[PDB]
């Protein structure tokens, strides 16, 4: 689905791991500009390139499965980054698993050499924010799970979004896909510069885009 | 001496010159070698019963973990270790992305021949070692236990691609017979069987082989050996190396909040003003331990030649230069001052120490320490229907002297 | 210290720039003095230490916002308190923040000096030996110095003095409510606080090297390299340090020409 | 714009300095309102034409 | 020739920031004496005139 959905002050997440009290500090970083057009997709299941970076959201606690299919060719032909929830796991299988034309473990038909494996504990009304990138090998996923009141879209609130796990993998993703009454939102990062305002506790609980207007 | 010297002079007039600076050395470094972690399991490859055999191996593709090499370096448990171009001890510290273990068992005397350099006739046929190659190589004679199914290659033209896996077994001699006719006069088995028995010799036995190749240097870096976590050693100017982030400091104890996933303190500025040790997860607080300036209160040389010490924010027990602690120590609010007697009298400045604290020569004579006066104690009378008039004068020439020009200088750049 | 923090192999390379750090540090401590200096001569202009008249009978002229208050624990008045309520562990790389010469106690001690010989003699504890006068005969003299005559204040003196005692308690409602009521004192608190803090930050820069921490360019680098990306940073937080010192200079110019203007403000209007 | 001309490759590389061109920038603004302070000293003592 | 160009270079660059280190401070010290020899000026005028 092609409709387009304003994602309002949404999408700002720890530039680092640095504690800071009452300091507004300005990060330069590939962030969710301020209202911005994301994509919000429904049942459907299509393909999205990743560019620089993905950020994701979820609206209902119907929990189907939602895992990703993060990859480059996706044909066996390099290694494909593929994380599976099954709510006790995160498996984060990095192989080159030949997922099929329609994926939906029958999502791959093969076994190459996979490589490192992580799996812990899981961490998939109920707004649930994710944003995936990846810089110098190293895929960074940060998330946050928010309670608020279902109207229309992503609600005009700004938490954390704090950092879940970073994994060394060496890759490149130049592509991906979701796993699974589908609904969920898709945004672009960008290298913007943020102004992010830190209180006592070392939580952003507020930011300013420094490109979006004059003020 | 050290104000003459720092003024490059004889001579010296009277105040205070500030000769060198000072700071509390640190009293040790602190890294405390880290934890387990997520171990390499060499032990699974080394301490195993089912050992494979040299044209089938136990490919073990290893990844992000600690390969204690020290471990299996301290211990003589097996007969020969290897590794290219490094020392074992030195294996824990410069690390690797991943590694390949290959295990297989060969016949005795032919341990030579698996090499990255030098060739031999059996890793022309059953496995030859990376020309770039650099992994570890263990190698021992076990025999009892492996030994009582083990076929070695003998039937091949060239040598084993670097790092390559061939199993092939399809009876052939060399190339003479245009048909081979499956075993016609000499194309036996390529995998020759042999004698694993006790009664066989040294050079005949059962010989586990194991090499350990990693991967070069690629974006990421997995597998490497120990380094992280920290301990505590507070109220004491140290070293500390906290995961990566060295300095000098006071590591107090600190009431800061981190969330749990901030393990820097840096506040304001760029400085880094707490940390977060990842044995106990506590926050401790970075301060400069000490550090000041050290100036030399002097009557000027024409006067005397004794002089007064000021250290200018530390405390008097901070300081350790001859004697520096003993007798004549008073602690002002402009930092620790020897060498002077403080003073109740209180007269006007001569030598500006700081904070309302001036010092001086008198008396035999020495260096008084006091708090400058304001100036004379007038007791002001007023009264109203009262008035004071003049009934005399005086006539008074004072001088004001006044800077006009100074000395005009040209300078040939060229 | 800031520039080869704790680094001998840093220091070593330093040694070779000659006496540009003996430099900074002599422009640092003249500013310093004359800082000092500057304190001591917009204030202590009269040496004597008259004390506070024990009494009110100023022919109607309050006073009691300009007297030091003997019941709060400092001896300031409210306004002076006032004042000093609206203008608002070492630092790591041996920047240090030297203690005046005249305290605050002190200063305050040398105002109500200067406060107590105008209330008892007017301008003559200035030109000479204190020479008491009534304070209704004092302000005679000064209506008679502006060209009116010396009965507009003593048949006027309830209102005179009514206009005086309001206007001074207008003073402290005015300096409670402006915004930029102190406002050159809060800039010269501001300009100092952002210079150090600018010059603190220039730590974090590589200027052109690899990195902006010696440690990791003595580690991860030969002796041979680390030396040319070591002169590099030691280029860099030179250059920082030498524009530090000259705008310190440029303000300390620009403030000494205000301390020179207090000063003569004081002799010529308060004494 | 005057170290590095519309060059971005400049512009990246002149970032690694710190805050000089902002320092710079703070001098000359400075400067400038300081002039516009003068004249106003100067002409616009009384206030009624 | 071509090796010399380099050391050349950094004296050169040290001594050439010498000498603006020294022109600056000059300049200060010279503004400063401006100064003081305008209030001297001042005082002939206003006193021995
Ligand atoms: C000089 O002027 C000051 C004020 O600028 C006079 O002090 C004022 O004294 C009056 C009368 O005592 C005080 O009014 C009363 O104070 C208390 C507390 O509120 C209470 O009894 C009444 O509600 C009433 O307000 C006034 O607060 C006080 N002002 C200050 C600032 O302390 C002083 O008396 C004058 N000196 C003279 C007349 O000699
Ligand atoms: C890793 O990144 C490089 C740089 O973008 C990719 O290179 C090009 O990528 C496009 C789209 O992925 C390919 O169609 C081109 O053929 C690539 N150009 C060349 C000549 O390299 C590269 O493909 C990425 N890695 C993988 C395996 O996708
Ligand atoms: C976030 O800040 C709040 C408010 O400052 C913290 O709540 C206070 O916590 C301190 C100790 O950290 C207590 O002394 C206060 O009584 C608490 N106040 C209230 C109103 O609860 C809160 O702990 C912080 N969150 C953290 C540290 O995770
Ligand atoms: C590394 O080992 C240290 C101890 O060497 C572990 O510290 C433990 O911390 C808990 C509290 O979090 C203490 O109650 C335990 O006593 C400590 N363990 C031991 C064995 O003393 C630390 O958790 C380890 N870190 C890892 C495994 O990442
Ligand atoms: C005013 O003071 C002057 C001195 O400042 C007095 O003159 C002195 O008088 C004494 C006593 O006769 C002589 O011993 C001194 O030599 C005088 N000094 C000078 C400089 O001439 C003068 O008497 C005083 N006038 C009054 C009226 O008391
Ligand atoms: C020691 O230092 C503490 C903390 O700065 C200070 O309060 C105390 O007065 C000092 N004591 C002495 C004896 O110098
Ligand atoms: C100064 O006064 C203090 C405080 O009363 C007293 O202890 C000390 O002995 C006095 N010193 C001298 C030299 O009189």
């Amino acid at each position: 689905p092609p409709a387009y959905t304003n994602s309002f002050t949404r999408g700002v997440y720890y530039p680092d791991k640095v504690f800071r009290s009452s300091v507004l500090h300005s990060t330069q970083d590939l962030f969710l500009p301020f209202f911005s057009n994301v994509t919000w997709f429904h049942f459907d299941n299509p393909v999205l390139p990743f560019n620089d970076g993905v950020y994701f959201a979820s609206t209902e606690k119907s929990n189907i499965i939602r895992g990703w299919i993060f990859g480059t060719t996706l044909d066996s032909k390099t290694q494909s980054l593929l994380i599976v929830n099954n709510a006790t796991n995160v498996v984060i299988k990095v192989c080159e698993f030949q997922f099929c034309n329609d994926p939906f473990f029958r999502v791959y038909s093969s076994a190459n050499n996979c490589t490192f494996e992580y799996v812990s504990q899981p961490f998939l009304k109920n707004l649930r924010e994710f944003v995936f990138k990846n810089i110098d090998g190293y895929f960074k996923i940060y998330s946050k799970h928010t309670p608020i009141n279902l109207v229309r879209d992503l609600p005009q609130g700004f938490s954390a979004l704090e950092p879940l796990v970073d994994l060394p993998i060496g890759i490149n993703i130049t592509r991906f896909q979701t796993l699974l009454a589908a609904a969920y939102y898709v945004g672009y990062l960008q290298p913007r510069t943020f102004l992010l305002k830190y209180n006592e506790n070392g939580t952003i609980t507020d930011a300013v885009d420094c490109a979006l207007d004059p003020l | 001496s050290e104000t003459k010297c720092t003024l490059k002079s004889f001579t010296v007039e009277k105040g205070i010159y500030q000769t060198s600076n000072f700071r509390v050395q640190p009293t040790e470094s602190i890294v405390r070698f880290p934890n387990i972690t997520n171990l390499c399991p060499f032990g699974e490859v080394f301490n195993a019963t089912r050992f494979a055999s040299v044209y089938a191996w136990n490919r073990k593709r290893i990844s992000n973990c600690v390969a204690d090499y020290s471990v299996l370096y301290n211990s003589a448990s097996f007969s020969t270790f290897k590794c290219y171009g490094v020392s074992p001890t030195k294996l824990n510290d410069l690390c690797f992305t991943n590694v390949y273990a290959d295990s297989f068992v060969i016949r005795g005397d032919e341990v030579r021949q698996i090499a990255p350099g030098q060739t031999g006739k059996i890793a022309d046929y059953n496995y030859k070692l990376p020309d770039d190659f650099t992994g570890c190589v263990i190698a021992w004679n076990s025999n009892n236990l492996d030994s009582k199914n083990y076929l070695y290659r003998l039937f091949r033209k060239s040598n084993l691609k670097p790092f390559e896996r061939d199993i092939s077994t399809e009876i052939y001699q060399a190339g003479s017979t245009p048909c081979n006719g499956v075993e016609g006069f000499n194309c036996y088995f390529p995998l020759q069987s042999y004698g694993f028995q006790p009664t066989n010799g040294v050079g005949y036995q059962p010989y586990r082989v194991v090499v350990l190749s990693f991967e070069l240097l690629h974006a990421p870096a997995t597998v490497c050996g120990p380094k992280k976590s920290t301990n505590l050693v507070k109220n004491k100017c140290v070293n500390f190396n906290f995961n990566g982030l060295t300095g000098t400091g006071v590591l107090t104890e600190s009431n800061k909040k981190f969330l749990p996933f901030q393990q820097f303190g840096r506040d304001i500025a760029d400085t880094t003003d707490a940390v977060r040790d990842p044995q106990t997860l506590e926050i401790l607080d970075i301060t400069p331990c000490s550090f000041g300036g050290v100036s030399v209160i002097t009557p000027g040389t024409n006067t005397s030649n004794q002089v007064a010490v000021l250290y200018q924010d530390v405390n008097c027990t901070e300081v350790p230069r001859v004697y520096s602690t003993g007798s004549n120590v008073f602690q002002t609010r402009a930092g620790c001052l020897i060498g002077a007697e403080h003073v109740n009298n209180s007269y006007e400045c001569d030598i500006p120490i700081g904070a309302g604290i001036c010092a001086s020569y008198q008396t035999s004579q020495s260096i008084i320490a006091y708090t400058m006066s304001l100036g004379a104690e007038n007791s002001c009378a007023y009264s109203n229907n009262s008035i004071a008039i003049p009934t005399n004068f005086t006539i008074s020439v004072t001088t004001e002297i006044l800077p006009v020009s100074m000395t005009k200088t040209s300078v040939d750049c060229t | 210290m800031y520039i080869c923090g704790d680094s001998t192999e840093c220091s070593n390379l330093l040694l070779q720039y000659g006496s540009f750090c003996t430099q900074l540090n002599r422009a640092l401590t003249g500013i310093a003095v004359e800082q000092d200096k500057n304190t001591q001569e917009v204030f202590a202009q009269v040496k004597q230490i008259y004390k506070t008249p024990p009494i009110k009978d100023f022919g109607g002229f309050n006073f009691s916002q300009i007297l030091p208050d003997p019941s709060k624990p400092s001896k300031r008045s409210p306004i002076e308190d006032l004042l000093f309520n609206k203008v608002t562990a070492q630092k790591f790389n041996g920047l240090t923040v030297l203690p005046p010469l005249l305290t605050d106690e002190m200063i305050a001690q040398y105002t109500s000096a200067l406060l107590a010989g105008t209330i008892c003699s007017g301008w003559t504890f200035g030109a000479g030996p204190a020479l008491q006068i009534p304070f209704p005969m004092q302000m005679a003299y000064r209506f008679n110095g502006i060209g009116v005559t010396q009965n507009v204040l003593y048949e006027n003196q309830k209102l005179i003095a009514n206009q005086f005692n309001s206007a001074i308690g207008k003073i402290q409602d005015s300096l409670s409510s402006t915004p930029s009521a102190l406002g050159k004192l809060q800039d010269v608190v501001n300009q100092n606080a952002q210079a150090l803090n600018t010059l603190v930050k220039q730590l974090s820069s590589n200027f052109g090297a690899i990195s902006s921490v010696l440690n990791d360019i003595l580690s991860r680098l030969d002796p041979p390299e680390a030396e040319v990306q070591i002169d590099r940073l030691i280029t860099g937080r030179l250059q920082s340090l030498q524009t530090y010192v000259t705008q310190q200079l440029i303000r300390a110019a620009e403030i000494r020409a205000s301390a020179n203007l207090a000063a003569t403000k004081m002799s010529e209007c308060v004494l």
